[PDB]
């Protein structure tokens, strides 16, 4: 709900999210809905992000409407920062716990130390049932089990409400005489030296030794209590496990790319040569979050967002059959309302004018390719 | 004027409670929007609440009010409590804010976003300045005490949260927990200032020295800030602006 | 009578009105105030920016030119007991300007924290900005100027000059507003975390320091209660 | 400038002129440029590449000394909602264009200083 | 590559640069490599000699728009004419505050007594008319500037 | 005699030192003793530490009671 604001190269090349699925639209309250897919760091990173040496893997959410109960990089929980590096394919999951009822957009988002956040395709999940029937069970080391939602707020409560009745009662003990201006005026006029006298000091000197004395009988009983216990676990992980691809059998080669002021268009030119043994057709193009699909070589199964999926919005100019070892220039299109909806019209405002994307290759079997295309995205006016 | 000995009475009453009422959230105001954006992101989150950048910048960064209105309250009124009413006023709008805002607007647990304490180092700070009524004295033994008590006054709280858990094959405080669980979207986990471990700490001493360092720079602000709220207190006319 | 029941009215306005405000953000928070870019978003947080704008402005213009066409010409011939009076009525015109600034600098502006710090972010007008530094900044900076007004315009001991204290309280809060273009230049560009305790949120600080001011302004508006009916009692 | 000085002129207040005054010029800065720069920022087909006029004339006219990089010119963010750039700068530079007006009354304030030093 | 780019240590990589003649002479033509944080780095140079005159020297482009510029003289003359204006106006201004005596009669009258006197109306009435003038013409200059160049990068 | 302070899980992730050797256990003054051996540095190398973009090999020991003749990384100077 994050992004349609930030700048369309930035969204287009950063991370490239695709295999994205969802294993559940709508969920009960306690129920786990789980999020997968890949994400492709571009090579072509803006010199304005910093490089993605710290990451975090988030979810864009309005607030703990669900819980993160589990999140993963390559196969490994990533609960802290994580290193990844620039050109590589990363799988991942994310195991969210259902907790406020409602219709929530779930992202699954990057935040990269020095660039700010890189949110990903958005889906519509349903949650149903009460906030008061969640639950957030979790064992501890010493054998014991405890609700996240409510464990340690009676102890919070307590002593925050305890120090600050000390301190009411230490403004009130001076409040019970009269205050400002009768006390400012016996200041002015000659030595005051008669509203601070004893008891006043006994009171002030019984005050600072029952705080000192009970900071240090308070934090002997809470070591006592909870014997056990360890420091923040922080720290950026590193050796993140990327996927290893085969190389791709297309090579595509950008002849220009244009698009209209104002359209809900983007043409490029793309000399597309076959190896390996199949013959394939183009099938999808992925610009930022965007899919825009050729309805004739592929659709989209996996329950896709409607607003960032163009069924038809992918026109070849030929996409017949390109037989291994044929190299052939097509003029491509990608037509979408997601186009201007999600403001990529508006790199027109941006100060570098490039593009980046993937399109995925299909053979007849069903087996697919995916290159990565970039190049500057010139604006046409007349 | 006033008609009586005892009708003055009552409008000195009224007026105290008047003024106090202004000096107390004005205070609240002030105070709460220089400690927030001076401590804020550590005091909202109990995953941020850490034994090194936690225990050293709460203390420094929150002794700046208390000086001042010391500085001034007791200077002409011998009103031994400027530092507590500072810290009282912050954290009732902290608390406020958590409850309704961050618990009631969203909805983060308040064992996940509770303030920390900060009532036990007012107290030194405004006894030292009773007894012994020395500014200097203050400066340096009540302000070394504001800086010392603050990781000790809070362990009650945060300790139960620092209870070690086995959370899928990683090791994970219950604070680390409540950070990974609720998710903050803005506010990814590297933006987390806290002690992560160096080559140079030696043995067990993490807390204690960030201890004795909050307490030394709490010493220098509150010079600073006697000094500045000495200068805020001015009842000069400005002929002309 | 001396102290009336415009100080419960002065509690009771700023209180109902923001509680309605904080109910109004908590329906249109989420649902209508996420995106930026949806149309909803204009009919429910635009049109409140752009409303709340024109009120602010209308109201700050008529309350001010009233308070200064109205001050006491002849401040000399004012008895010491209608001088009691206006010094309370100033009183409770500097309670108005102490919950206002409460609303303002505390309430709304951790608001931004809780705001900022969970939500995706997305322009420099999220409903936390129409509420935070658009309507409560600007509705306590009106009650600051009109309790100096009021000082300068009814109280002879705030009359011939200008009160340095009473000035700084009530401009040094007022310049935490135009800080807010250090706040845009501050996340857009330089620092993309949201952290709240980042440089760029030292103008705001800085100014939320010159509100110490308004213990020399109580000190002065103390001698002023206590020019003629100082007494006796006090020091009697 | 001219801002600035009839802000002053009118309403003699130093303070109003530095909060008032010194947010204008601030303000109309670049408003006050953009019709000299706004022939420049004409887009151009460049070799392949988008480019501006000034972005030609820059790349065209070589600055042995000054390389493309040295340039701190805006270069998108991920925090750069919309159409804002200019108009956020505008507002930044004019509130610490109040706050330098502020500083530099009272060093000029100095710098007036009729005292005779009576010896270096 | 017109912008800066990133280059990787111990990679070889070839390199093309086209120059036209502008100024005629013998010059020293070096081809260099300046890194962000280290400085300029020198290759080979060479002497080239250029004949001819500067006068006929062109640097025609064409713009998405539809139009061909000369980027020798493009804009030149908005430019000095909008700069000669607004130091007009300012000379304008100083110049009114200046047909009367300036520094030292004004100077005594501001310390012998309150002055008052060498501000007065129409004075005031001037300095709003510059004030105005100087805001409607910014916006209105503004304006015609987006109504002409409509689209602008 | 400087470690047994540092963290623990920073002394097991930054450099394992193996296949060390020391060519004397006893030697008179002005007479040499070569250490050798093999260090690897660890993929998971801490964030809180920086890269080894720039290291020394140094010898930890009690002030000059020893001279650094010559020190080898790989097989240069
Ligand atoms: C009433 C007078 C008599 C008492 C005197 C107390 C002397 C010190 C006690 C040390 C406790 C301990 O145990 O050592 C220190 C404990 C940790 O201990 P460890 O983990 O075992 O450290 C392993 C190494 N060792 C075995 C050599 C200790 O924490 C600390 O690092 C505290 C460091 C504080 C640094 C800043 C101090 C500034 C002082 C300013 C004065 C105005
Ligand atoms: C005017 C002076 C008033 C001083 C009041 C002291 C009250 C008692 C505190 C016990 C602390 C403790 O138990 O040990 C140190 C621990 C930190 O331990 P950790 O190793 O980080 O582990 C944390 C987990 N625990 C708690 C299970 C071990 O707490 C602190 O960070 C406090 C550091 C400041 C100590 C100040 C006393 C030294 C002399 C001061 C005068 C020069
Ligand atoms: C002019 C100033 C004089 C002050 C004298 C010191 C009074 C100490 C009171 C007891 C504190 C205590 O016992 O607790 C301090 C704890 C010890 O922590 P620990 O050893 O890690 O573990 C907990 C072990 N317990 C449970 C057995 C305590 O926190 C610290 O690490 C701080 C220790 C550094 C103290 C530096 C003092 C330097 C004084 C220099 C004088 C010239
Ligand atoms: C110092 C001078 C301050 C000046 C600024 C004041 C700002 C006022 C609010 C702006 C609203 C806006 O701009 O939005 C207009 C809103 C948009 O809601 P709607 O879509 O019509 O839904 C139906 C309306 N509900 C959602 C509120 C039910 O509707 C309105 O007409 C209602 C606005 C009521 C404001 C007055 C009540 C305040 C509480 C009572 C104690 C005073
Ligand atoms: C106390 C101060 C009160 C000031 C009230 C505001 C007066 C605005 C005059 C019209 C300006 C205009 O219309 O132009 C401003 C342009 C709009 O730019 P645009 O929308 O991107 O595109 C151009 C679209 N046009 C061609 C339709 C204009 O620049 C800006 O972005 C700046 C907008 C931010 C204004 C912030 C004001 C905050 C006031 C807070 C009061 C409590
Ligand atoms: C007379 C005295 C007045 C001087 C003030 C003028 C404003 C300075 C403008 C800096 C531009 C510059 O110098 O460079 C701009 C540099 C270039 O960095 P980058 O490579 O884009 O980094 C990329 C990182 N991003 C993507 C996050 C940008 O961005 C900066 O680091 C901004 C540093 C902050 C400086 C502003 C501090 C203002 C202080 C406010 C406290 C009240
Ligand atoms: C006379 C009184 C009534 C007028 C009140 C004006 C209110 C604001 C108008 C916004 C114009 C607009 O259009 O929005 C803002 C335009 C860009 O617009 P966009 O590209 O559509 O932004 C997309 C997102 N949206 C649809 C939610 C807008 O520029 C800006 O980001 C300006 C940002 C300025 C930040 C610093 C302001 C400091 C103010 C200090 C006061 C003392
Ligand atoms: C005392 C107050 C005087 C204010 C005088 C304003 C004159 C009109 C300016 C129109 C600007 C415009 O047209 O919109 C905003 C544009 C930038 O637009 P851009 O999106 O970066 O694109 C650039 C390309 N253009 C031009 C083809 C779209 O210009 C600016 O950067 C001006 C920003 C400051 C606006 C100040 C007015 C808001 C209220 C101020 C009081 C709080
Ligand atoms: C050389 C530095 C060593 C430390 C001394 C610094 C204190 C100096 C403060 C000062 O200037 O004097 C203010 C008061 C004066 O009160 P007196 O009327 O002198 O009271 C004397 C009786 N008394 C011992 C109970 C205090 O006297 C006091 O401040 C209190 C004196 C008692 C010392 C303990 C008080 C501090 C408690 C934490
Ligand atoms: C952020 C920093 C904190 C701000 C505190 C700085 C205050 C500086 C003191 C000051 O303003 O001096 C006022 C003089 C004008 O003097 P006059 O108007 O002649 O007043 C006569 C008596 N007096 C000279 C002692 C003032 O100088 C002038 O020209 C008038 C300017 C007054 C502006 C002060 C208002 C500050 C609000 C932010
Ligand atoms: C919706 C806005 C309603 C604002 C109503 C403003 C009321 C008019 C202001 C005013 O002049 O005084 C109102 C009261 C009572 O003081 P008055 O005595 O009426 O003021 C003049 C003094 N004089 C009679 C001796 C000449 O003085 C007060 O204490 C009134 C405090 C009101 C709180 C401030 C509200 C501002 C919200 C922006
Ligand atoms: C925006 C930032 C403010 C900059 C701070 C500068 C002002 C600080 C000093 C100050 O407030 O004094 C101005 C007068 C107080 O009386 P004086 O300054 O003695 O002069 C009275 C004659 N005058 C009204 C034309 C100024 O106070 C008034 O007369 C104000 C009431 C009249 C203005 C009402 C029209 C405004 C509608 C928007
Ligand atoms: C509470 C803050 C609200 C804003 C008020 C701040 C202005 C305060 C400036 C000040 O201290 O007073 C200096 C002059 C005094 O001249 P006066 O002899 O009072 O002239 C009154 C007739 N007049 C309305 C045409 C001005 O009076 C003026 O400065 C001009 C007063 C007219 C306001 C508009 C002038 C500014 C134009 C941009
Ligand atoms: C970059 C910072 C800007 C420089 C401004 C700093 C000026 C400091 C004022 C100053 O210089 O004080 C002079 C005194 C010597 O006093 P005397 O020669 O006894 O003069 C008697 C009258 N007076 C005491 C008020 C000066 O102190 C002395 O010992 C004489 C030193 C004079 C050096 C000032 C020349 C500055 C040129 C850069
Ligand atoms: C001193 C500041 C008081 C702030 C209290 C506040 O924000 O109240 C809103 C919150 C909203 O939670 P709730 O009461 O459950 O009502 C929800 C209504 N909305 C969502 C519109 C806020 O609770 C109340 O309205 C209690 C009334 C307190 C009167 C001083
Ligand atoms: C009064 C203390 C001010 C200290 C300033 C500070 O902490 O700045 C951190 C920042 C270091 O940037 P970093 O924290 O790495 O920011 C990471 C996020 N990005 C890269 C987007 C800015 O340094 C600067 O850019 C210069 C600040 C000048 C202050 C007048
Ligand atoms: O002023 C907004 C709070 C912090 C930020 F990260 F969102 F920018
Ligand atoms: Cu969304
Ligand atoms: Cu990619
Ligand atoms: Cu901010
Ligand atoms: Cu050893
Ligand atoms: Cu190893």
């Amino acid at each position: 709900h994050g992004e349609k604001s930030q700048a369309a190269f930035m969204r287009m090349r950063t991370i490239h999210w695709y295999d994205l699925s969802w294993s559940k639209e709508k969920v009960k309250i306690n129920e786990t809905v789980e999020i997968k897919g890949k994400f492709h760091v571009f090579e072509g990173w803006p010199e304005t992000v910093d490089e993605p040496d710290v990451a975090f893997l988030n979810v864009g959410m309005p607030g703990p409407v669900f819980i993160r109960k589990e999140s993963y990089i390559g196969g490994q929980l990533v609960p802290r920062s994580v290193r990844l590096e620039i050109g590589k394919t990363y799988d991942f999951r994310v195991v969210l716990k259902a907790r406020r009822p409602g219709d929530w957009h779930v992202h699954t988002m990057m935040n990269v130390q020095g660039g700010g956040p890189i949110i990903g395709p958005g889906k519509w999940i349903t949650v149903e049932g009460s906030m008061s029937e969640f639950r957030n069970p979790v064992t501890t080391l010493t054998g014991q089990t405890v609700d996240l939602e409510n464990y340690n707020e009676g102890n919070t409560y307590f002593w925050h409400a305890f120090w600050f009745a000390i301190g009411v009662a230490w403004i009130g003990y001076w409040s019970r005489r009269p205050i400002f201006i009768p006390r400012l005026l016996m200041v002015d006029a000659g030595r005051a030296d008669e509203l601070v006298s004893a008891t006043d000091r006994k009171v002030a000197m019984g005050f600072l030794a029952a705080t000192i004395l009970i900071v240090v009988m308070a934090m002997s009983s809470a070591n006592s209590k909870y014997p056990i216990t360890i420091p923040l676990q922080a720290g950026t992980m590193r050796g993140m496990k990327p996927l290893e691809l085969p190389a791709p059998t297309v090579s595509v080669k950008v002849e220009d790319a244009t698009y209209r002021v104002p359209g809900r268009a983007m043409r490029m030119k793309l000399t597309i040569t076959n190896h390996g043994n199949s013959p394939i057709r183009l099938g999808e193009f992925y610009t930022a979050s965007v899919r825009f699909l050729d309805s004739d070589v592929y659709k989209d199964t996996t329950g896709y967002p409607e607003d960032l999926l163009a069924e038809d919005g992918l026109s070849v100019s030929d996409n017949s059959p390109l037989a291994p070892g044929e190299t052939r220039t097509v003029d491509v299109t990608a037509s979408d309302a997601a186009w201007e909806v999600y403001r990529l019209s508006d790199i027109i405002y941006d100060p570098d004018s490039r593009f980046a994307g993937l399109l995925f290759f299909f053979d007849a079997t069903g087996n697919r390719q995916v290159v990565q295309i970039d190049a500057p995205l010139i604006p046409s006016f007349m | 004027a006033v008609r009586s000995h005892a009708e003055a009475v009552q409008v000195s009453r009224t007026i105290d409670w008047m003024a106090l009422f202004v000096v107390f959230f004005v205070i609240v105001g002030s105070y709460h929007i220089h400690a927030m954006l001076t401590m804020g992101d550590w005091d909202f989150w109990s995953d941020w609440k850490d034994r090194r950048l936690w225990v050293t910048v709460t203390p420094i960064v929150l002794v700046t009010f208390p000086a001042a209105v010391q500085s001034y309250l007791w200077e002409r009124y011998r009103l031994p409590w400027g530092a507590t009413v500072c810290v009282l006023g912050l954290l009732l709008g902290e608390w406020i804010n958590r409850y309704f805002n961050f618990w009631g607007w969203t909805y983060f647990p308040i064992n996940f976003v509770f303030p920390a304490s900060l009532v036990p180092g007012a107290i030194i700070l405004d006894t030292v300045l009773m007894l012994s009524g020395s500014y200097l004295f203050t400066a340096i033994v009540g302000a070394m005490g504001w800086g010392l008590i603050f990781y000790p006054g809070n362990w009650p709280i945060i300790a139960p949260l620092h209870v070690p858990v086995e959370y899928n094959g990683m090791l994970m405080s219950i604070a680390d927990i409540q950070g990974y669980n609720y998710v903050r979207t803005g506010t990814p986990e590297y933006i987390r200032m806290v002690e992560k471990g160096t080559l140079r700490t030696f043995g067990k001493d993490v807390a204690p020295v960030s201890a004795f360092f909050s307490a030394f720079m709490s010493i220098l602000i509150y010079f600073m800030w006697h000094f500045i709220g000495r200068w805020f207190s001015n009842e000069r006319f400005l002929q002309s602006t | 009578l001396l102290d009336k029941k415009w100080l419960t009215f002065a509690l009771a306005i700023y209180t109902v009105f923001y509680l309605w405000v904080r109910w109004y953000e908590g329906v249109y928070g989420w649902s209508a105030g996420l995106d930026s870019f949806a149309p909803e978003f204009e009919t429910y947080w635009m049109n409140f920016l752009y409303t709340e704008i024109v009120l602010e402005i209308v109201t700050a213009s008529i309350l001010w030119g009233y308070l200064w066409k109205t001050r006491d010409r002849n401040l000399a011939a004012l008895t010491p007991r209608e001088e009691l009076r206006r010094n309370f009525t100033h009183l409770v015109w500097l309670v108005a300007y102490a919950w206002a600034i409460y609303w303002g600098a505390s309430y709304f502006t951790e608001q931004d924290g809780t705001w900022h710090q969970t939500i995706v972010r997305d322009t420099d007008f999220t409903p936390s900005h129409i509420i935070e530094f658009y309507l409560s900044y600007p509705i306590y900076i009106i009650t600051g100027f009109a309790a100096f007004i009021y000082a300068k315009t009814r109280l002879p001991f705030f009359a011939k000059g200008i009160s340095l204290p009473y000035l700084v309280l009530v401009v040094g809060p007022f310049m935490i507003l135009p800080n807010v273009g250090l706040n845009e230049w501050g996340h857009t560009f330089w620092f993309m975390e949201e952290l709240f305790v980042a440089p760029l949120h030292y103008g705001f600080v800085i100014f939320g320091w010159l509100a110490l001011a308004v213990m020399g302004t109580l000190t002065q508006t103390f001698y002023s209660f206590a020019q003629g009916g100082l007494g006796q009692s006090l020091c009697e």
